[PDB]
Formats: structure tokens, C-alpha cells, sequence
């Protein structure tokens, strides 16, 4: 009966495992294009913000 | 003496009784309950496998 119980619930955990490394893979992948877009984001800022800087001076 | 025949083969007829009628039957019960519980057994190896 134990046998029975494991089989159904290693059955139950294969499934559930096989669902977790595609869930896992997407949120770490989603978790790196974050990153990935907000460094693009705070570089694009940074320049925005050296132009101005740039504009002040070159105007004083 | 001859009660003894009588009853023996009396007793040869019910013996062939059983094997021809009530042999089969169990013999296929004990199949099927063997090849269920083997069944089992390899089901619980593949899940583990799995």
C-alpha cells in the first residue's frame, strides 16, 4: 500500500517538476530581461542627463 | 474392499472435476492477481524512474 501511495505521488512530483523547470526557467528569464531593460534604461538617463549637464556648461 | 474401489474412483471423478472445472478458474485469478501485483512493481519503478 505504501508502494502504491509513493508511485502515485512520484507520479504527481515528476509532473509537477516537469511544470517547475519550465515556471522557473521563465522567471529567471524575465528576472534577467529586467535587469537587461533597466540598465539599458538608467544608461539611456545617464546620457540624457551628461547631454544637459553638457548644455548648462557650454551655455555658462 | 469394493467400497474401496467405489470411493476411489468416486474420488478420481471429482479430481477430474476440479482440474477440468475449478482449476482453470483459480489459475486465472492467481495470473491475473501475480501480473497486477508485477504490474504494480514496475509502475512504482518507472514513476520512480521518472
Amino acid at each position: 500500500e505504501a508502494m502504491l501511495a509513493k508511485t502515485a505521488a512520484d507520479n504527481r512530483k515528476s509532473a509537477e517538476q516537469v511544470a517547475a523547470a519550465q515556471a522557473d526557467y521563465e522567471k529567471e528569464m524575465a528576472e534577467a530581461r529586467a535587469q537587461a531593460s533597466a540598465l539599458r534604461d538608467e544608461a539611456r538617463a545617464a546620457g540624457r542627463s551628461v547631454v544637459d549637464e553638457k548644455r548648462a556648461q557650454a551655455s555658462g | 474392499m469394493s467400497i474401496f474401489i467405489g470411493q476411489l474412483i468416486g474420488f478420481a471423478v471429482i479430481a477430474f472435476i476440479i482440474v477440468k472445472w475449478v482449476v482453470p478458474p483459480v489459475r486465472t485469478l492467481m495470473r491475473n492477481q501475480q501480473e497486477a501485483v508485477r504490474a504494480a512493481l514496475a509502475e512504482s519503478a518507472e514513476a520512480a524512474k521518472k
